[PDB]
C-alpha cells in the first residue's frame, strides 16, 4: 500500500503442492488501483 | 528569389507542440539581420505575430514563441487550436539585394 | 429546452419551494411537504395562513424569454489533494 | 486606427500600364516617422516586396523589377500611387499598401511591415 494505490501481484504456479516448492517463481502484477485508505489490519473469508 | 527557406506544410494533433524553422543563406542574411512572422488566414490581409524574434505586439498570444540564432530561426507553438490553421510567413532583410524578402509561406494544418 | 418541457395543453409536473422555514445549506436536498407556519397557528392545510411549501414550474410552448424551460446542469469538481480518478481526454497523435 | 484604402482596375489588358493607389485613413502619409510600400503575392506562391517610397521621393525599389515600377506619393491628398508598366501573364497577383521600415530608431535590417491593406485581386487577360 505504497502512497495509497494497491498493488496485487500474482501467479498460480503448477507444481502439485505436495509441499512449499523451492524452485523460483517471479510474480507479474494483476491490478493497480488508487484506493487512498491506510490499511493495517488484514483477515481473511472463507467459503460454504 | 526565395532566398529564405521554408518547410512547405506541416500539420499537428489540436493542443500540440509544432516548429516553424526559416533560414537564409550566409552572404545573404547575416547574424544581425532579424526574422519576423505573418499570418495570412485564406483571403485575408497577412497578421503580425512575432517581430524582433522574441517579441510580439499588443494582442498576439504568449502562445506563439519565437527565437532566431545565428541565421537560422523558428517558431514555437503551445496549445494548438483549430484557429491557428493560417499560411504562415518568415521575412527579413537581404543585404545583398538592399531589400526587403519573405519565406516560401508554410501550410499549418490542425489535425 | 422548450421541445421536452412544453406541451399543449400545458404541464404542471415540475414543483419548487418558495417557503422555508431558513435558508438552504449548500449541496442540501430539502424534500419535505410541511405546511409553512404563519403567525403561531400550527395548522396543517391549504387555504389562508396555511401554505403549501411548493408551488408549480407550469411551462408551456408560449412564454417570455424569461419564463422558458431551461436546463440547467452544474458541474462541481473536488480539485484538492487526493489521487485522481476523472481527467480529460489526452489528444494523440501519428507514429512517423 | 491606421486603416488603409487601396483601389484599381482588378482587370488590365496585356502590355500596357498598371496602375493602383492606396488611402490612409486616421492618419497623415506626411508622418516622416515610418515608410510607406507596396507588396505582391501571386496566387500560389509567397510574398514578394515591390518597393517601398518615402514622403519626400526618396525610394527603396526591388532591383529584379527595376525596369518596370514606378512609386509616386502626394502628401495633400494622402494618397499612395504605384504603377507598373509592361505587364504581362506572371504579373497576376493580389497587391497591398503596407507601413514598415520606422527611420527615427529602427535599422533597415530590423524593420518589420506592421500595416496592411485589405488587398486588390487583379489579373491580365486577353
Ligand atoms: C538611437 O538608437 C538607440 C538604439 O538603437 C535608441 O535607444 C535611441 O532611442 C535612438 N535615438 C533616437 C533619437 O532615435
Amino acid at each position: 500500500n505504497i502512497d495509497g494505490y494497491f498493488k496485487i501481484y500474482s501467479k498460480h504456479t503448477p507444481i502439485i503442492g505436495r509441499d512449499f516448492p523451492q524452485g523460483f517463481s517471479a510474480l507479474e502484477p494483476l491490478v493497480d488501483l488508487p484506493i487512498g485508505i491506510n490499511i493495517t489490519r488484514f483477515q481473511t473469508l472463507l467459503a460454504l | 528569389q526565395s532566398v529564405l527557406t521554408q518547410p512547405p506544410s506541416v500539420s499537428g494533433a489540436p493542443g500540440q507542440r509544432v516548429t516553424i524553422s526559416c533560414t537564409g543563406s550566409s552572404p545573404n542574411i547575416g547574424a544581425r539581420n532579424d526574422v519576423h512572422w505573418y499570418q495570412q488566414l485564406p483571403g485575408a490581409a497577412p497578421k503580425l505575430l512575432i517581430y524582433g524574434n522574441s517579441n510580439r505586439p499588443s494582442g498576439v498570444p504568449d502562445r506563439f514563441s519565437g527565437s532566431k540564432s545565428g541565421t537560422s530561426a523558428s517558431l514555437a507553438i503551445t496549445g494548438l487550436q483549430a484557429e491557428d490553421e493560417a499560411e504562415y510567413y518568415c521575412q527579413s532583410y537581404d543585404s545583398s539585394l538592399s531589400g526587403w524578402v519573405f519565406g516560401g509561406g508554410t501550410k499549418l494544418t490542425v489535425l | 429546452s422548450n421541445k421536452l418541457d412544453s406541451k399543449h395543453s400545458g404541464n404542471y409536473d415540475y414543483w419548487y419551494r418558495l417557503f422555508r422555514k431558513s435558508k438552504l445549506k449548500p449541496f442540501e436536498r430539502d424534500i419535505s411537504t410541511e405546511i409553512y407556519q404563519a403567525g403561531n397557528k400550527p395548522c396543517k392545510g391549504k387555504g389562508p395562513n396555511c401554505y403549501f411549501p411548493l408551488q408549480s414550474y407550469g411551462f408551456r410552448p408560449t412564454y417570455g424569454v424569461g419564463h422558458q424551460p431551461y436546463r440547467v446542469v452544474v458541474l462541481s469538481f473536488e480539485l484538492l489533494h487526493a489521487p485522481a480518478t476523472v481527467c480529460g481526454p489526452k489528444k494523440s497523435t501519428n507514429l512517423v | 486606427q491606421l486603416q488603409l484604402q487601396e483601389s484599381g482596375p482588378g482587370l488590365v489588358k496585356p502590355s500596357e500600364t498598371l496602375s493602383l493607389t492606396c488611402t490612409v485613413s486616421n492618419g497623415s502619409i506626411s508622418s516622416s516617422t515610418f515608410y510607406w510600400g507596396w507588396v505582391r503575392q501571386p496566387p500560389g506562391r509567397g510574398l514578394e516586396w515591390i518597393g517601398s517610397i518615402y514622403y519626400s521621393g526618396s525610394t527603396y525599389q526591388n532591383p529584379s523589377l527595376k525596369s518596370r515600377a514606378i512609386i509616386s506619393v502626394d502628401t495633400s491628398k494622402n494618397q499612395l500611387s504605384l504603377k507598373l508598366t509592361s505587364v504581362t501573364a506572371a504579373d497576376t497577383a493580389v497587391y497591398y499598401c503596407a507601413r514598415h521600415w520606422d527611420v527615427v530608431v529602427l535599422a533597415a535590417a530590423r524593420s518589420w511591415f506592421d500595416t496592411w491593406g485589405q488587398g486588390t485581386l487583379v489579373t491580365v487577360s486577353s
